């Protein structure tokens, strides 16, 4: 049925001419390339019964006038429980070997997002274990979480800790989606998943750096399509982890040029807002089920005004910004406590003490940041006695936010310490009130509890 | 071919159509599978028309019928308390709306004679605004600031303090997240401020033309009430995203790019929208439609193309800085840059009597604070700290106009200078309780809407005796 | 019946094709619409007997293949006695519903600029009533005045005051041109005009934000053409007020892209200087009569390096730059004394008592700006005794510049105060001589004359 011929090829885009019937948009085409077949995706209808298609794999080898067949439906994927504990392709194929999948049901990649009124309003937090996050920017169950970070400021590390804290010792289903990041991390994770035993409940999809643009574009969806199935069909709460969602929006720009679209600011595609909305709004908690998504956002050249990171901000309930200034200062996790915010931080949700303390440390840290200009050129001795005490407390609070990570145990050589929400608020309160003014600032780094902070101060004295 | 044609090309939510001989500009087109469009580029041979929603369904050959109608929004009193899309179709998912009249989306703003000077306050219920940066009915006031500075917070807080004041409200969510729009819908209906409120929604998932139209549809529904002779409060959240949608449309339609890749008429886009907001003369009812547009700055960059555009259109603006927001000054308003081009014209006489110099004092206090790192100044700086503590107030707790007058009186006339700065926030709370319970002079202030010799001497005495004990 | 037909429509830019004889550039074309006529102005000749036009109203309704008719000349407008006290649009049609206009004579808005021979060297000043201006940048009778500023700096309010001071008191007619600013402000002026009784001695042309590009473009020429008539034909003294002359350029840029023009520096039209030059050179006094042009100029994002204000500066005799830094301090009129210039600030014109204090003021303020870096970081404590006095005196003169305006009683909440050139000069001179080093700097804020400032200190 519906067989056509290739008119012209242009890197990652191919133009095909159909004699009779023309395939609808997002339909999957197939060409019999040398040995293995290649999958293409139709995008535009040009004219003279011709369609412009983006390839899902390398186009090297394609001649002009080759045969190509329409499937009719979009790219459909094995979906359901069959996929669990197996790494999947962009096309939905298993790349882990270990036989073919036990696929019962199927479902297309491209499908409209949940309409208004199908959505549900839930505003309950959950402790991550991480002090800076749990206090200032607490994550929300069934919410969209965002991890903004420049090149190598510990955003992938942070994910690996969050899956280790949340998805490890909990009964719920999980989903991971590798998008245009390291293939090393793929093997590293798949090993750590199996040996830990989380592999069983979680499902993996991968389309990494090595993969062409078309692949990196659509992998973001397939994994989401899998995550959608569990909140819909089974009606079960699922977790979705993506790294890195930027690489999806990035791929767009590589393709957009070839589709002949007029470039917008910083040579991005002009449909950046909608192309991202058509994905991001699909990642949401409905009535039928609930998805808690935690996706990482790469910031190119540490430039958050860049339109790719800029637009993503307006799709998130909680956001955790990672600053290079903090990482360089030698503090991990390198979380900016002022730039990072969450919708849940309100008396309604977190209570009185949580909110009261959270706003107080922000006020102190803000004042430290204000005076940081003057101190840089003159010194600490010049600023008034009133400021002097607030600065000294700020530097301790700032360093207390640092704590060792279980994933980075091999790195740091320290037992990563999970701190509960109630013991964090206790700590930042005692430090603020000035009951730990006697303790040095070098007794707060990579500690955890405040009880352990004083233990480090006594360890010195010996 | 006459009032019809066929699609010879389609992709990325636009379609070049052959035929449609006598198709007019901005005409509503009908495609198969019950999807809509809009003809814009009426070129020599083809017709560039943008598609609303399900564009993926369309393909080459599909027949296109011309309605011979301008795109129009259904407007009625039935809409109140319900959520609407760009077109007017209800997405609340709880019944259907029926309207008496059908009003057009795009339409010219009123004339010079049509209007009259604004001279009646739209009380937001925020001390720091209604005091020193007041808003009037028919005015356009921008709420500009960085991400997460409390822009929408001010928007809704305004809506909250329009219960009983008898003013319709329209929250236009442009390029927002459906999840976020739901949060708004709930908090309004929870507080019971939804039944005199409408929500127009063109979320990020929805196509650019629907986002583009959203605020024009929103204001047309506002015009219905205005023409009848009723006061309206429309809100655009936010025009910075609205612009990006128009950018999408243009660059796909092949209308060439300008500065920051935005098309030529991104000023005119927001000019004709905001101008539409006005107060009409008594001859045409005297019905108003106040507009509060929102803008999202990038790291406090107001030199950017759109933020600067909108500032020059509106009748003043409100600036929010995270330097204050994080410092613990909410709502984080910068008095220095924030101005209202209507001034005390849109204020009750009682308010003018107290909150006149307060803006200048704070602007001068801002300067002298940098120096303090004379004994007359040491007094001014003391009043500075105290003024700000009052201007600081929480969310979802808008003050009545009468409660504002007394709050400004106590600090300005110097009945707050001989107590601790930490307790001034608590002082005004206990005073408003004591004055409501015992004296019952707030009801008089509300009725009189002025400060008589009686009321001032009543305050003078009732404040003096209140200081018998400090908590 | 030189009939044509529409080929294609793209927003404001409409292409039309004529059968036999083609219409020349800049002439007006009419098209029949439902219960109204739309006016298009031809700009270019594309080829194959096709011409590209720019509509003077919204193009929502135009269909391909409609009947267009050529008037065979530019947009001719009413002018003379009839236009006085009437609100006109871009086409010169009344928009006040005060019956129809029956005008004495009718000019086109596209006219040649007066040549080198036609001009005259006046260069004689007049006082405004505003201290800052008439001291450091005095305005010239029949000259070219301009007010530069951003948004919310106070240049519209300043024009309103200049009208209140000059046009109300003095005789002769005037002409206000609302070029692409707020329609609210239009009614606010029209309200003040009729109550003051100035309306009778003035003609108002308007084409505000809400209007499309073509309107905002050619509205300046309509208001100009009204003023041109009054100086030449009538021969009376004219005052031309324009707000804002940036919007003329802006309208140009919107359409420019669609007229096939490659964009120039910071995305303007490539013919920015000549388009402006063609209109500005036309606004002038001549031998046959003089007009006093006071045209406010917007400054995109307070950036004076931006082309639009940069190329405008050249055209003006007197320039009053308004600084947001000064507006942030909260001292209106927020005029920058270092950036404000006038060709009339010379020994020749204002004498040497004026000229010397004017500079001595600027000299002091320039020093203050240099020392402003030091007092910020290091403080006043670390500052010489010689400089300490030239800081406090500089701060006092800075705050004394601010005076209450009549129009801005609604803002400042004070009765506006006119101050003559004599009283101004003495006030600032007395501060320089170190007389009022006793009087605190708070006592100079929004005060008319030095007499009042010295009084205010003890008053409070
Ligand atoms: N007056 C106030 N008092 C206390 N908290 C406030 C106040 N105003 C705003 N907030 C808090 O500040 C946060 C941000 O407010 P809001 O979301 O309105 O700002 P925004 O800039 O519109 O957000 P976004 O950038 O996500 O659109 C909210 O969590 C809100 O609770
Ligand atoms: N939580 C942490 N504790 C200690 N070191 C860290 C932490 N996070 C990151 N690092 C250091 O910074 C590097 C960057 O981590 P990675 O997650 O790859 O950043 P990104 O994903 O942003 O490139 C790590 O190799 C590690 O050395
Ligand atoms: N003479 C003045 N006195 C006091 N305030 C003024 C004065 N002129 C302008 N302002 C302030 O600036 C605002 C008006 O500025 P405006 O004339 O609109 O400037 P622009 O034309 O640059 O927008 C008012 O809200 C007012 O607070
Ligand atoms: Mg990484
Ligand atoms: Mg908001
Ligand atoms: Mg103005």
């Amino acid at each position: 049925m519906n067989k056509g011929t290739i008119t012209q090829i242009i890197s990652a885009v191919v133009d095909i001419a159909f004699k009779d019937e023309l395939p609808a948009i997002y339909n999957a085409l197939k060409v019999k390339l040398e040995d293995k077949e290649l999958v293409l995706e139709v995008e535009q209808h040009l004219g003279n019964n011709v369609v412009r298609t983006v390839a899902m794999d390398s186009t090297d080898g394609l001649k002009r006038g080759m045969e190509v067949i329409d499937t009719g439906k979009p790219i459909t994927i094995p979906v359901g429980k069959a996929v669990l504990g197996r790494i999947l392709n962009v096309l939905g194929e298993p790349v882990d070997n270990q036989g073919p999948l036990n696929a019962e049901t199927f479902l297309p990649i491209h499908r409209e997002a949940p309409e208004f009124d199908d959505l549900e309003t839930e505003t309950e937090i959950f402790e991550t274990g991480i002090k800076v996050i749990d206090l200032l920017a607490p994550y929300i169950k069934g919410g969209k979480i965002g991890l903004f970070g420049g090149a190598g400021v510990g955003k992938t590390v942070l994910i690996m800790e969050l899956i280790n804290n949340i998805a490890k010792g909990h009964g719920g289903i999980s989903v991971f989606a590798g998008v245009g990041e390291r293939t090393r991390e793929g093997r590293d994770l798949y090993g750590e998943m199996t040996e830990s035993g989380v592999i069983t409940k979680t499902a993996l999809v991968y389309g990494q750096m090595n993969e062409p643009p078309g692949a990196r574009l659509r992998v973001a969806l397939t994994g989401l399509t899998v995550a959608e199935n569990f909140r819909d069909k089974d009606g079960q709460d699922v977790l979705l982890f993506i790294d890195n969602i930027f690489r999806f929006t990035q791929a767009g720009s590589e393709v957009s040029a070839l589709l002949g679209r007029i470039p917008s600011a910083v040579g991005y595609q002009p449909n950046l807002a909608t192309e991202m909305g058509a994905l991001q709004e699909r990642i949401t908690s409905t009535k039928s089920g609930s998805i808690t998504s935690v996706q990482a956002v790469y910031v190119p050249a540490d430039d958050l005004t860049d339109p790719a990171p800029a637009t993503t901000f307006s799709h998130l309930d909680a956001t955790t910004v990672l600053s290079r200034n903090i990482a360089s200062l030698g503090i991990y996790p390198a979380v900016d406590p002022l730039d990072s915010t969450s919708k849940a931080l309100s008396e309604d949700v977190v209570g009185k003490e949580h909110y009261e303390v959270a706003r107080k440390v922000q006020e102190v840290l803000q004042r430290y940041k204000e005076l940081q200009d003057i101190i840089a050129i003159l010194g600490m001795d010049e600023l008034s006695d009133e400021d002097k005490l607030t600065v000294s407390r700020a530097r301790k609070i700032e360093r207390f936010f640092s704590q060792p990570f279980s994933v980075a145990e091999q790195f740091t050589g320290m037992e990563g310490k999970y701190v509960p929400v109630k013991e964090t608020i206790r700590g930042f309160r005692e430090i603020l009130e000035g009951k730990h003014d006697d303790i040095p600032e070098q007794a707060f780094l990579y500690v955890g509890t405040i009880e352990e902070a004083v233990a480090k101060s006594k360890d010195l004295a010996k | 071919i006459k009032t019809s044609g066929t699609v010879l090309e389609v992709g990325d939510g636009i379609a070049r159509i052959f035929g449609l001989s006598n198709v007019m500009s901005g005409e509503l087109l009908e495609f198969p599978h019950g999807v809509m469009g809009m003809a814009l580029n009426l070129e020599e041979d083809n017709v560039g028309a943008v598609i609303l929603g399900n564009a993926s369904l369309i393909k080459e050959g599909d027949e296109v019928r011309a309605t011979g109608k301008v795109v129009s929004v259904p407007a009625g009193e039935d809409l109140l308390g319900r959520v609407i899309n760009a077109l007017g179709d209800p997405i609340d998912g709880k019944g259907e709306i029926h309207v008496d009249k059908y009003m057009p989306i795009e339409r010219k703003a009123s004339g010079i004679i049509a209007r009259q000077p604004v001279s009646e306050p739209l009380q937001t219920g925020i001390k720091s605004i209604d005091g020193m940066v007041p808003i009037g009915r028919g005015q356009r006031e921008l709420i500009i600031g960085d991400r997460q500075t409390g822009k929408t917070a001010i928007a809704i807080d305004t809506i909250i303090n329009q219960k009983g004041q008898d003013v319709k409200c329209i929250y236009v969510a442009i390029g927002q997240k459906r999840s976020t729009v739901a949060q708004i819908y709930k908090k309004l209906s929870d507080l019971g401020c939804m039944d005199y409120t409408i929500i127009v929604a063109a979320t990020a998932s929805e196509a650019a033309p629907l986002q583009y139209m959203a605020p024009y549809s929103g204001v047309a529904i506002g015009e219905y009430f205005m023409e009848k002779g009723e006061h309206v409060l429309i809100i655009y959240d936010d025009l910075s995203k609205h612009a990006v949608a128009y950018r999408e449309m243009s660059l796909l339609l092949r209308r060439p790019p300008g500065r920051e890749a935005y098309p030529g008429d991104v000023f005119y886009l927001h000019s004709r929208l905001l101008e539409r907001a006005a107060k009409l003369s008594d001859e045409l009812g005297g019905g108003s439609i106040t507009a509060l547009p929102i803008i999202e700055t990038q790291a406090g960059d107001v030199s950017a193309y759109i933020p600067t555009n909108v500032i020059s259109i509106t009748d003043g603006q409100i600036f929010l800085e995270s330097q204050l927001f994080n410092s613990g000054f909410r709502p984080a308003i910068n008095a220095g840059i924030s101005v209202s081009r209507v001034g005390g014209a849109a204020q009750i006489k009682a308010m003018k009597q107290v909150a006149s110099k307060v803006k200048l004092e704070l602007a001068q206090y801002t300067e002298l604070l940098t120096f303090a790192q004379d004994k007359a100044t040491k007094a001014q700086l003391e009043r500075g700290h105290r003024i700000m503590e009052i201007l600081k107030q929480p969310q979802y707790h808008p003050f009545a106009v009468e409660r504002q007058v007394v709050s400004f009186y106590i600090v300005i006339n110097g009945h707050l200078d001989d107590i601790e700065v930490s307790k001034v926030r608590r002082f005004e709370k206990e005073l408003l309780d004591y004055l409501k319970a015992n004296t019952n002079i707030l009801t008089e202030i509300a009725d009189k809407k002025a400060l008589d010799k009686d009321l001032e001497e009543k305050l003078k005495e009732s404040i003096a005796n209140f200081k018998k004990s400090f908590n």
